[PDB]
Parts: C-alpha cells; sequence; structure tokens
C-alpha cells in the first residue's frame, strides 16, 4: 500500500492521475501536510524539495524536476540557448531572441533590427513576458520603439523575438496553428514522447498587415473561444488531431505527418532534455523525480519546426486526459511503485 | 611552532575524540604508553607535531586536550581504555548528573556549576605553550550537555582568550540514530548563542555517515563505533595541515582565510572519497581523476543536499597518498566540463589544493581497507542551508503548540529564547538565499 | 542518575510490587537470598539501579513496603522472594482503609505517613545520584490511592527535583470490590495529574478481556492478572536495567514522551500474549505490540492519535528487520500519529530476553484516546454523587461536598484537554 | 587554468590553480543572564512549596 500527498489543487492532470491511483485500492491519500509519504503531487511555486529524502525507509518520488525552470521561463529559456555550447547559440530550430529589462541585451537587439533594417528583411518582432497569461502581455510590431516602449511601461522582463511571418497555413480559412506536443521524462531520465498531439487553430483567416486584431495572430484556446467570431467553425475546439491533420498532410502536401514534422520535433525536444540533464538528473540523489512538459512548437512554409516555449505544468486536450493520465501511472508512477499492450509513448535515446 | 589545544564535549565529543587521537598516534608513531621512537629531541622540541603533543622529560608525547561530560559514564572508557596512559587526571572532567537532552539544563542549571572548573582546567594547558593559537570543539547538537554546555564555554572563551580562533566539529542530528524528539529545539537554540563564538565549524549529519557505511562497508547496522572511525578519518583530513610539514591551513586562522569570507556563513561541507571495505579482498585501486570526481557525488558528502542548486564561496583540495599535482590539475580540467560549478560573482573560481605523501592511517582491524590516495573536499556551498531548513521546519511544528516548551521554562529559561533564537535561523535562511539564489 | 527508590502501598500495590520484584531478580540472576549466580556480566552493570549491595556481595531491593492492615505484607514476607527485601523497609499499620480515599489520605493514611518518610529518607541519603521514585498501587481502594496519593505530595515537598512516576491500576465494573471505586479512582487521578511526571495506566478490565479472550482462561483470577502486569512492568523498565542508548534513565524518559505537564498517562502494551514453543518472526511482534487486544487500558488507538511512543524490543535478533518492521507500521497507519511531533516513535533493542521466551516486546504509547478511561469513571462518578449516594462515609471524615465537585471538574477538563489534541 | 605559489618540501607540497577570476558580551553580563534563570528557577520553586503548604 503506497500513499501520496496533493499540494496543488488547481492541477487538471494530476487531479485525474490522484483519481486513477485510488480506483487501484493500493494508493492511500494523506493529508496535505503529512510527510510519511511515497509520493508527492507538489505545488507549483517554492516547491520544497530541501525536505524530500530524508524518511529513512521511504522511497520518495515527486512529480518534478529541480531546475528545469531554465527551459520553462522565457527570460532563463533563450539565455540556456545562448550560452549552452551543447546547443551553440546557432542551432536553427529557435528564433531570433534577446532579453530586456524595462543582464539586459538591448544594445545588441537594435543591431540586429538596424542590419534587418537596412536590408530590407521582415522586420516584425514579438515581445512578451512571462506573467503573460490568457492572451494579455504580448505586442506585435515592426517598429522597434513601440516594442521597447511597451516594455518600459511594465515592470516585468520581457523577451523580444522574431515573429514567423510565413507560417504554415491550412485550408480552407487561411489559417494560423500551433503544435502542442506533451513529453514524460521518467526517474531514470527516459524520454517519452506522448503518440497523441493537438494543434491549437485561429478560426480567422491570417491577415498579415494588420498586427493590432490579435486574434489571427495568438492561436490560445482563451482568446479564440472568446474574440474570434467564428469559434468552432472548422473543428471541435479549435483543435484538430493528428489523424486529420496527418490526413490532410497526405491530401494537400503528398506527405505524412512523421516525415515532415515529427523527426524535427522528437529532435528538438531530445536536444533540450540532454543539455540540462547534468544539472537536474536524480539518477544519484536521495530522491527522485519525473516530470510532464509541454512543447509549443511553429510550422513554416518550408515545413521547417520551431520551438516555441516549454511548459512545465500544462494541461491537457478534453478527448486525450484518460489515455495521458493512465500512462503517467503505468510509466512515471508504477514503474517505482509496482502494483499486484502496446505503448502510448515514442521512447527518444 | 604554535599550540593547539582541543575540547571534547558530551558523549559525541567524547567517543569521536577518542576516535581521533588513536588516529594520531598511528599517524606519528606514538605507542598507547606515549613513547615515541621517532623522536629524537627528548623532552622538548617544536617540531609540527608538538602542536598537538607536548613532551615530558620521560619522553612521553601527551595531547594537548581536555574532555567535558556532565556524566562520568563515557570518559570513565577513556581513562581505562587502550590510551588509558596517554591522560593524565586533570584533562578529563566529569560531573555526576547529565542535561537530560535539554539545552537549558545544560547552558543555565547545570553548566553555571561546571564552567570555572572547565577554564581553570583549559587555563592549565594554555599556560604551558608558548604561542597558543586557539580551540577545536566536538560536540553533538541534540544533547543537552553538547549543545548546552558547548554554548556556554564558547562565550567564556571569548571573553578570556578574545584573540584566539575558536572551530567546531559538530554532530547534526538524525532519527535513524537518535535518542530525544527534543533534538531540534536543541540544535536551534545552540546555534543561536554560539554564532557570533565560532569561525569556523563542520557540521557531519548522522544520516549521511549512517548511510555511506550501509553502502560502501556493507554494514547490515551501523554502531557509533563505525561511524567515529569514519568520521576520525575526515577530521584527522583537516587536522592534518597543523600536525605535519606543508604549507597550506598551517595555523587556524588560515581555516577563516581561506573557507570563510563572511562571518555568520560558516559552515564548510565536506566530501571524502574513497571508502572502501576491508573485507573486499580484491578491489581495484581509484585513480586521481576518479577519487576527485567522486567529492561531487552526494553520496559522498557529510550532509546531503545538492550543491548544483547552490553557489560555492571557496573550495580546497586536501589530499593523502600517491597525488602529484599534474594528475589533479588533468582531473580538475576534466570536471568543471562535466560538473555544474557555480561560484558567486565576487569570488574567484579557483581552488586551493594541498597534498601530504603519506597516504591515509586506517585503525588494524577496522572496517576500512588501505588505499593508496584519497582526497578531502571542503567547499563553502550555500546549498547547506538546506540542512537549516529541514531542522528550522520540525522547530516550527513543535513550537506552534508549545510542545516540551515547559521542560525549558522549568530550567529558568524564558519562552522569549525560543522565539529569538528561532528569528536569528530565519536570518541565517535569508542570508544564505541572498547569497546563492537569483 | 543511577538510583531509583521503589515503593508499594496496599493490597495490590504490594502484590503487584512483589511480583515485579519476583521477575526482574531473575532476570539479573539474583535468588531468593540475594546471592548472585548468572552468567553474564550484562546482569550486574545497571544492578544498582534497583538494588543495594552489602556485606558478602549480596544484593538488597531499594524496595519500601507500605500499607495500613498487615494482612497483605504478612503474605509478601512468606512469599517466594519474601527473605529478599530489608526488614527494615516494612511500613505498616492496623486499622486498614475501608477501601475510603479520606481513610487514606487525611485520617487513617495521615498517622502513618511520617514513618514511610523516615525509610524514604534514609534510603535516599546513601545514594550516589538519586533518579527519582517509582510506585504500584490500584486507585479504587484507599490505602494505595487515598495514602498513596499523600506519600507522593510529601515526598515531592521534600524532593522536589527528582522524577515521581507510577504504576497506577484503575478500576472496573467487571472486577470490582465495591461501588465507591469511581469516587476513590477520580479524587486519585486529580492528586496525579498534579504531582507525578509518568503515569502508566493499567486497566483491570483489560487485563480481564486478555485472560478470557485471548489467554484462554474462563475464570480469571488477580493472580492471572498479575502475571500480565508482571510481565509489562519488567519490559517497560528494561531500558533502565539494562545497557543501552535510548530512554536510558527516567528524566530523559520523561522528556521524550511528555510533551505537556499534564497529559503524562501512557498505555502500555505487551507481545506475546500465548494460551507456546513456536518461534515468533520479528514482523509477528510488531503486529502484535501495536495490536488493541495487547493493551492494557481498554482504550480503542484507532479511537485517538499517538503524541508519543516507546518500544523495547528484547531477545537475539535482526536489528536491521527490527528498523524496518518499525518504519512499516508507521508509514502504513499514519494517520493515527500526530504530525506536529516529527519522529514521535523511539525503538530499543536488549539482547537478553525475558524468562520463558525467544524473543518480546514492549509498548509504551501516549495516545489521546487513553480518555475514554476517564470518560469511563467520570460516568460512573456523576450517577451515583448527582443523588449524593454512598457521600456520607467520606462526609464522616471530614471531607467536604465541594472537594467531590472540584475533583470531577478537574477531571473533565483532562478530558476536553485530550479532545483539543485529537483535533489539534 | 593557472598555478599558483607552488610549495614543495619532504612530506608533499602545495599550490592553488585559479580557472577564472570574479565578476561581544562582558563576563559581567553572562553572570547576569545566568544568575536572571537562576533566580525564576528559585521563585517557580517557592510557588511550588507555597502551594504544597496549603
Ligand atoms: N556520530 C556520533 N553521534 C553520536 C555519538 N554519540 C551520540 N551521538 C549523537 O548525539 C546526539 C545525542 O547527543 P549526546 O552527545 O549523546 O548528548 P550529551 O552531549 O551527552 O548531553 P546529555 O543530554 O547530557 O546526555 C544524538 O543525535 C546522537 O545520535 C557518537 O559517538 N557518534
Ligand atoms: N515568435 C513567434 N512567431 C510567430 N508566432 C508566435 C511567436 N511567438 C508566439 N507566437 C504565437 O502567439 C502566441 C503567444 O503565446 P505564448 O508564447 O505567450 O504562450 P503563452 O504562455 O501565452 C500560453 P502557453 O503556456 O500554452 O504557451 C503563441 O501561441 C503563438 O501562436
Ligand atoms: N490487578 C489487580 N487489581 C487488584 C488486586 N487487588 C486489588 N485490586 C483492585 O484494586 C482496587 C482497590 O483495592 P485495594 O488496592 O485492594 O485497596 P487498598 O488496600 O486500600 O489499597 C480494586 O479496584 C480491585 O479491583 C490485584 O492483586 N491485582
Ligand atoms: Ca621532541
Ligand atoms: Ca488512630
Ligand atoms: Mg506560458
Ligand atoms: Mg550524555
Ligand atoms: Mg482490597
Amino acid at each position: 500500500m503506497y500513499t501520496f500527498v496533493v499540494r496543488d489543487e488547481n492541477s487538471s492532470v494530476y487531479a485525474e492521475v490522484s483519481r486513477l491511483l485510488l480506483a487501484t485500492g493500493q494508493w492511500k491519500r494523506l493529508r496535505k501536510d503529512n510527510p510519511r509519504f511515497n509520493l508527492m503531487l507538489g505545488e507549483r511555486n517554492r516547491l520544497p524539495f530541501g525536505r524530500l529524502g530524508h524518511e529513512p525507509g521511504l522511497v520518495q518520488l515527486v512529480n518534478y524536476y529541480r531546475g528545469a525552470d531554465k527551459l520553462c521561463r522565457k527570460a532563463s529559456l533563450v539565455k540556456l540557448i545562448k550560452t549552452s555550447p551543447e546547443l551553440s547559440e546557432s542551432c536553427t530550430w529557435f528564433p531570433e531572441s534577446y532579453v530586456i529589462y524595462p543582464t539586459d541585451e538591448r544594445e545588441v537587439f537594435l543591431a540586429a533590427y538596424n542590419r534587418r533594417r537596412e536590408g530590407r528583411e521582415g522586420n516584425v518582432w514579438i515581445a512578451k513576458s512571462s506573467a503573460g497569461a490568457k492572451g494579455e502581455g504580448i505586442l506585435i510590431s515592426s517598429e522597434a520603439s513601440e516594442l521597447l516602449d511597451f516594455i518600459d511601461e511594465q515592470g516585468q522582463v520581457h523577451v523580444i523575438q522574431k515573429y514567423l511571418e510565413k507560417p504554415l497555413l491550412l485550408e480552407p480559412g487561411h489559417r494560423k496553428f500551433d503544435i502542442r506536443s506533451w513529453v514524460l521524462v521518467d526517474h531514470l531520465y527516459n524520454i517519452y514522447l506522448y503518440r497523441e498531439g493537438v494543434l491549437r487553430t485561429s478560426s480567422e483567416p491570417y491577415n498579415s498587415a494588420n498586427f493590432q486584431d490579435k486574434t489571427c495572430h495568438l492561436t490560445n484556446h482563451c482568446i479564440q473561444k472568446e474574440y474570434s467570431k467564428n469559434y468552432g467553425r472548422y473543428e471541435e475546439g479549435n483543435e484538430m488531431f493528428f489523424e486529420e491533420f496527418n490526413q490532410y498532410l497526405m491530401d494537400a502536401l503528398n506527405t505524412t505527418l512523421e516525415n515532415s514534422i515529427l523527426l524535427q520535433i522528437k529532435h528538438i525536444i531530445r536536444s533540450c532534455l540532454m543539455c540540462i540533464e547534468p544539472a537536474i538528473s536524480t539518477k544519484h540523489l536521495h530522491y527522485q523525480s519525473f516530470q510532464l512538459f509541454g512543447f509549443d512548437f511553429m510550422v513554416d512554409e518550408e515545413l521547417k519546426v520551431w520551438l516555441i516555449e516549454v511548459n512545465g505544468a500544462p494541461a491537457c486536450a478534453q478527448k486525450l486526459y484518460a489515455e495521458l493520465c493512465q500512462g503517467i501511472v503505468d510509466v512515471a508512477i508504477s514503474s517505482v511503485f509496482p502494483l499486484a499492450p502496446t505503448s502510448i509513448f515514442i521512447k527518444l535515446h | 611552532m604554535r599550540e593547539c589545544i582541543s575540547i571534547h564535549v558530551g558523549q559525541a565529543g567524547v567517543q569521536i575524540g577518542n576516535a581521533c587521537w588513536e588516529l594520531y598516534c598511528l599517524e606519528h608513531g606514538i605507542q598507547p604508553d606515549g613513547q615515541m621512537p621517532s623522536d629524537k629531541t627528548i623532552g622538548g622540541g617544536d617540531d609540527s607535531f608538538n602542536t598537538f603533543f607536548s613532551e615530558t622529560g620521560a619522553g612521553k608525547h601527551v595531547p594537548r586536550a581536555v574532555f567535558v561530560d556532565l556524566e562520568p559514564t563515557v570518559i570513565d572508557e577513556v581513562r581505562t581504555g587502550t590510551y588509558r596512559q596517554l591522560f593524565h587526571p586533570e584533562q578529563l572532567i566529569t560531573g555526576k548528573e547529565d542535561a537530560a537532552n535539554n539545552y537549558a539544563r545544560g547552558h543555565y542549571t547545570i553548566g553555571k556549576e561546571i564552567i570555572d572548573l572547565v577554564l581553570d582546567r583549559i587555563r592549565k594547558l594554555a599556560d604551558q605553550c608558548t604561542g597558543l593559537q586557539g580551540f577545536l570543539v566536538f560536540h553533538s547538537f541534540g544533547g543537552g550537555t553538547g549543545s548546552g554546555f558547548t554554548s556556554l564555554l564558547m562565550e567564556r572563551l571569548s571573553v578570556d582568550y578574545g584573540k584566539k580562533s575558536k572551530l567546531e566539529f559538530s554532530i547534526y542530528p538524525a532519527p535513524q540514530v537518535s535518542t530525544a524528539v527534543v533534538e531540534p529545539y536543541n540544535s536551534i537554540l545552540t546555534t543561536h548563542t554560539t554564532l557570533e563564538h565560532s569561525d569556523c565549524a563542520f557540521m557531519v549529519d548522522n544520516e549521511a555517515i549512517y548511510d555511506i557505511c550501509r553502502r560502501n562497508l556493507d554494514i547490515e547496522r551501523p554502531t557509533y563505533t563505525n561511524l567515529n572511525r569514519l568520521i576520525s578519518q575526515i577530521v584527522s583530513s583537516i587536522t592534518a595541515s597543523l600536525r605535519f610539514d606543508g604549507a597550506l591551513n598551517v595555523d587556524l586562522t588560515e581555516f577563516q582565510t581561506n573557507l570563510v569570507p563572511y562571518p555568520r556563513i560558516h559552515f564548510p561541507l565536506a566530501t571524502y572519497a574513497p571508502v572502501i571495505s576491508a573485507e573486499k579482498a580484491y578491489h581495484e585501486q581509484l585513480s586521481v581523476a576518479e577519487i576527485t570526481n567522486a567529492c561531487f557525488e552526494p553520496a559522498n558528502q557529510m550532509v546531503k543536499c545538492d550543491p548544483r542548486h547552490g553557489k560555492y564561496m571557496a573550495c580546497c583540495l586536501l589530499y593523502r597518498g600517491d597525488v602529484v599535482p599534474k594528475d589533479v590539475n588533468a582531473a580538475i580540467a576534466t570536471i568543471k566540463t562535466k560538473r555544474s560549478i557555480q561560484f558567486v560573482d565576487w569570488c574567484p573560481t579557483g581552488f586551493k589544493v594541498g597534498i601530504n605523501y603519506q597516504p591515509p592511517t586506517v585503525v588494524p582491524g577496522g572496517d576500512l581497507a588501505k588505499v593508496q590516495r584519497a582526497v578531502c573536499m571542503l567547499s563553502n556551498t550555500t546549498a547547506i542551508a538546506e540542512a537549516w531548513a529541514r531542522l528550522d521546519h520540525k522547530f516550527d511544528l513543535m513550537y506552534a503548540k508549545r510542545a516540551f516548551v515547559h521542560w525549558y521554562v522549568g530550567e529558568g529559561m524564558e519562552e522569549g529564547e525560543f522565539s529569538e533564537a528561532r528569528e536569528d535561523m530565519a536570518a541565517l535562511e535569508k542570508d544564505y538565499e541572498e547569497v546563492g539564489v537569483d | 542518575m543511577r538510583e531509583i527508590v521503589h515503593i508499594q502501598a496496599g493490597q495490590c500495590g504490594n502484590q503487584i510490587g512483589a511480583k515485579f520484584w519476583e521477575v526482574i531478580s531473575d532476570e539479573h540472576g539474583i535468588d531468593p537470598t540475594g546471592s548472585y549466580h548468572g552468567d553474564s556480566d550484562l546482569q550486574l552493570e545497571r544492578i544498582n539501579v534497583y538494588y543495594n549491595e552489602a556485606t558478602g556481595n549480596k544484593y538488597v531491593p531499594r524496595a519500601i513496603l507500605v500499607d495500613l492492615e498487615p494482612g497483605t505484607m504478612d503474605s509478601v514476607r512468606s512469599g517466594p522472594f519474601g527473605q529478599i527485601f530489608r526488614p527494615d523497609n516494612f511500613v505498616f499499620g492496623q486499622s486498614g482503609a475501608g477501601n475510603n480515599w479520606a481513610k487514606g489520605h487525611y485520617t487513617e493514611g495521615a498517622e502513618l505517613v511520617d514513618s514511610v518518610l523516615d525509610v524514604v529518607r534514609k534510603e535516599s541519603e546513601s545514594c550516589d545520584c538519586l533518579q527519582g521514585f517509582q510506585l504500584t498501587h490500584s486507585l479504587g481502594g484507599g490505602t494505595g490511592s487515598g495514602m498513596g496519593t499523600l506519600l507522593i505530595s510529601k515526598i515531592r515537598e521534600e524532593y522536589p527535583d527528582r522524577i515521581m512516576n507510577t504504576f497506577s491500576v484503575m478500576p472496573s465494573p467487571k472486577v470490582s470490590d465495591t461501588v465507591v471505586e469511581p469516587y476513590n479512582a477520580t479524587l486519585s487521578v486529580h492528586q496525579l495529574v498534579e504531582n507525578t511526571d509518568e503515569t502508566y495506566c493499567i486497566d483491570n478490565e483489560a487485563l480481564y478481556d486478555i485472560c478470557f479472550r485471548t489467554l484462554k482462561l474462563t475464570t480469571p483470577t488477580y493472580g492471572d492478572l498479575n502475571h500480565l502486569v508482571s510481565a509489562t512492568m519488567s519490559g517497560v523498565t528494561t531500558c533502565l536495567r539494562f545497557p543501552g542508548q535510548l530512554n536510558a534513565d527516567l528524566r530523559k524518559l520523561a522528556v521524550n514522551m511528555v510533551p505537556f505537564p499534564r497529559l503524562h498517562f501512557f498505555m502500555p502494551g505487551f507481545a506475546p500474549l500465548t494460551s507456546q514453543y513456536r518461534a515468533l518472526t520479528v514482523p509477528e511482534l510488531t503486529q502484535q505490540m501495536f495490536d488493541s487486544k495487547n493493551m492494557m487500558a481498554a482504550c480503542d488507538p484507532r479511537h485517538g492519535r499517538y503524541l508519543t511512543v516507546a518500544a523495547i524490543f528484547r531477545g537475539r535478533m535482526s536489528m536491521k528487520e527490527v528498523d524496518e518492521q518499525m518504519l512499516n507500521v508507521q508509514n502504513k497507519n499514519s494517520s493515527y500519529f500526530v504530525e506536529w511531533i516529527p519522529n514521535n516513535v523511539k525503538t530499543a533493542v536488549c539482547d537478553i530476553p525475558p524468562r520463558g521466551l525467544k524473543m518480546s516486546a514492549t509498548f509504551i504509547g501516549n495516545s489521546t484516546a487513553i480518555q475514554e478511561l476517564f470518560k469511563r469513571i467520570s460516568e460512573q462518578f456523576t450517577a451515583m454523587f448527582r443523588r449524593k449516594a454512598f457521600l456520607h462515609w467520606y462526609t464522616g471524615e471530614g471531607m467536604d461536598e465541594m472537594e467531590f465537585t472540584e475533583a470531577e471538574s478537574n477531571m473533565n477538563d483532562l478530558v476536553s484537554e485530550y479532545q483539543q489534541y485529537q483535533d489539534a | 587554468m593557472e598555478v599558483i605559489e607552488l610549495n614543495k618540501c619532504t612530506s608533499g607540497q602545495s599550490f592553488e590553480v585559479i580557472l577564472k577570476p570574479p565578476s561581544d558580551p562582558s563576563l559581567e553580563e553572562i553572570q547576569k543572564k545566568l544568575e536572571a534563570a537562576e533566580e525564576r528557577r528559585k521563585y517557580q520553586e517557592a510557588e511550588l512549596l507555597k502551594h504544597l503548604a496549603e
């Protein structure tokens, strides 16, 4: 009989995992402040890692990797990519980015902007922050003055980045979209990619002449389910799953999802997680970690994949909660606490 | 030549002291009767080993040490043990009834009755020094004497020897071998009143020693004797520079100068390698790179914590055995490329290295195999504040209900001293976070 | 902290006290004439905690025998180990106490107490380092209950800085001598709340149920109940009598077990209890010692929570297995241990098993479910007191009705105080 | 990776390797607090003896 505690009441994913664990008859839930637990479903902020692994006789496991925020904060992700020789600052799959405080990279950002200015190249940049939750905190502009002035009005650090001006458009609708992949890293640092992804699409036609109507430019579910007068017009919930997307790629482009996009996604996931492996592995630590990640990708018109951001506390799509949650129990929980069929994950080496 | 005086307080301090001086005698070739055939200046001399041993006209080498316990059981073993001939009565002080795991008892009630006797017995060793440099004080956090009487002794030593250095070797409490539920109270009370009187303190977590003994020595249920033999090897690596010819850490002042830029943050983390089982008949000999890389495994640290999520303020490497400088630099260069080693911005990223050609000495018939080379690393990393956070949390759970507080008030302590001491640890936790986190 | 002074008072206190000395005298190799005939140095290392040494290498219990009538103490002096006690240490009168707390505490007992205190004073003065005192008695009668608590009040006045410890037998209508036992017990609990550091609550209702249900004895006697009390007392004093690290003296024990001065009433347990030659595995020992059916206070621990727990394992066994088994009990039932006292379960092992067993285990618990015992007593008390039934036996000895009212208030406060920490 | 201050002797040697540069209460007061605690201890005991005398 295994024991666990819950410290993030607002997690949709682990509310389900907590539910499955109980329905097995072999996991007992404890009061949230009881220390004699086998499994901690921890809080988002200030998780007390320093108090784990000191209970004699208990093997202790937590659903977060200490130090993984370097990947899951827009500011620090830029730094991790620029200064990591394993990523080279020249890796071809991350847009040109700069960190800008209201240290700072203001001077270098302006330098690349002039080069593009004289070069006549697409000079549309997007500014965003970490506290930017639910469609607010972004500005898309082709004039740097409006960008920096928008940042100096906010007290939080921000990031300026190339706005991908040539995105891949679905037809009909001429509409933007983005790909969410769910990735599970277990205590051994095996990397498991959930076979099911999802596209979060814009129900409005992409209009590259007005970056002010941030509707056909932002793929967020919250913005499309409120501002876009065409919500649910094409797919149920502006969510298209991989079978349809694949069939579309076969019908429209004479290719498949695996060849044109998945090889690159798998490459990007491995690079990011292998880079920080020596800093966050718990292979010889007194407690163990696993964590579910949400990778967000862009696809351009040349079928090139771009990494947008990594989410450390992601939620799932409605119809995918069941299958994926059982997989967390199987691969990441029962692997450490065994209980008494083709996999739903792809293992990346 | 400058002398050093060792002071051992409470059961933990006395038993570890016994283990250390046994090791010293083996290292310096001093028989249990005190004679030393290699010493050719009879009855005197100012060699390196004379910083820990004085000499009688009969050629006996006597440790510059003092043993203090508020109960006589543990010091009586010293009085009748293998090295009974080493010390003389004046160096062994014992009371009648102990502190009952009650800091207030060891500090106020009982300490007040013995402090002058202890100080006067210490004054006798001091008077026999031509240039005393300070004290090394061994004790536990959790016992009533080790915590309560030690803190009183440190206050008085600062008054009577204001210009002298004071170093601590402290045992941090672990439930797997602990004897009292109130050990968190005592730990925090003694860290509060002792902080400003200690220049450098080395914490040993019994949990960490316990696990090393089960893992690397294959001991089912380690005992204090197992633990103390391993602790003595580490203590010996740290004091070896005071006892042998050398150029690094040759006086107590150099420990502060080399490991402690900020006075309050004076708790360096110690890591030791290799620990090899002696029943292991055939074992491969580890290289300089292998034992140096092991200094960055949490499993070999005296306090479990993750230095990858902290910052370094200083770092010393102390080798014993077949080790030359170029093998060390070759090992360090390789480790830099594979490890997360972050220093604070206002400190150099470097290492101070000392090599002593004599390989570690091991008590015959003990648990540790003899190796061709070993290393002890001392690093001042903010990650050690994880141990303060564990301790403070346990204190918070009990004090919110005032559990056990009546035992302390009964001895004369006011309830205010509790929060006074808990507010100081709160500041100390904040000092570590300012120094090490972004 | 070496010498303990033992005191036994009244019929129950002396009948249990005598069995205790037979059992532990056997463990330390002391024969009925005070000669030592052991074969292990472990037997003599801490023999001074309970025994004085006389000429010719004789050992004399540091025990004082008290009663207001001679009956039960003549039987002790004629018992198996009767001749081992110091003759001067028998102190007794003739009137008896008629199962009346007021006679023991205020009239008959008052006349005799100064003689007891003279003998106590004589044993304490020869002590190198007196730890404190332990008293055996029942709460349902007159001498052990009324004079016992008077003794404790006066020892404290003379030795305020020593530990005071009792084994107290609680009455039950199922093993009852008179209808006034709830009056006597209620008056006594008030004294113990103020004047003892540790009290082991031994409930005659539990001893009876264990003899009937588990040991399969159709018609238990007091002798059968006292065999259980002997085994328990030997168990809970093991840490005082043999070399060891944990709870090795009375004051360190009280620091580990008592988080609030008034909540110092302990629930003891013992394993195994069998109706004999089969070996008991360490898992088996651990599951039985924690089972309510092995508890001596007739309280369901699943009805409250544990403040602190002390366990002792005796015999040659795997210390690794003992640690694993104890960690498994806490980990698999963490609901019943308070979370605001970290690591509140301590465990000791001694290599010398008790007579007749290869291994055994003894349990000492500070549980909030002990309030069920005081609620029992409080109900029985009030049922009579609301009609002032049987009070004339007490007002005839000079007591007033208000005193009873206060004793009742104090105990209902004690029950409220336990309920306070069961919900914290 | 600069090595500095290499000192050699018959029993060993020491040196330093640098990888990157940077970027009390009086005795009287002690006696007061100790005697303050002893006084509170004496007051608590006088209260017990008074209570027992009642
Ligand atoms: N490593 C190690 N720890 C010990 C040793 N002896 C005791 N301890 C630890 O020290 C703590 C108990 O403190 P003690 O030193 O035994 O107590 P004390 O200083 O004698 O003070 P008193 O309360 O008067 O007995 C516990 O955490 C023990 O685990 C020892 O020999 N080696
Ligand atoms: N560099 C870029 N080029 C083109 N489009 C971009 C872009 N960066 C972001 N976008 C689009 O704008 C949106 C900005 O969202 P952002 O990157 O802030 O995620 P978010 O934190 O607000 C919600 P989530 O946690 O699910 O990622 C993206 O969903 C994407 O559609
Ligand atoms: N367990 C046990 N209980 C006893 C024994 N003798 C008496 N009692 C109980 O003791 C209580 C009080 O009686 P007692 O001690 O004999 O009166 P006293 O002589 O005035 O102290 C009653 O509840 C009895 O049930 C005994 O030998 N063993
Ligand atoms: Ca000499
Ligand atoms: Ca009379
Ligand atoms: Mg986000
Ligand atoms: Mg002690
Ligand atoms: Mg009777």
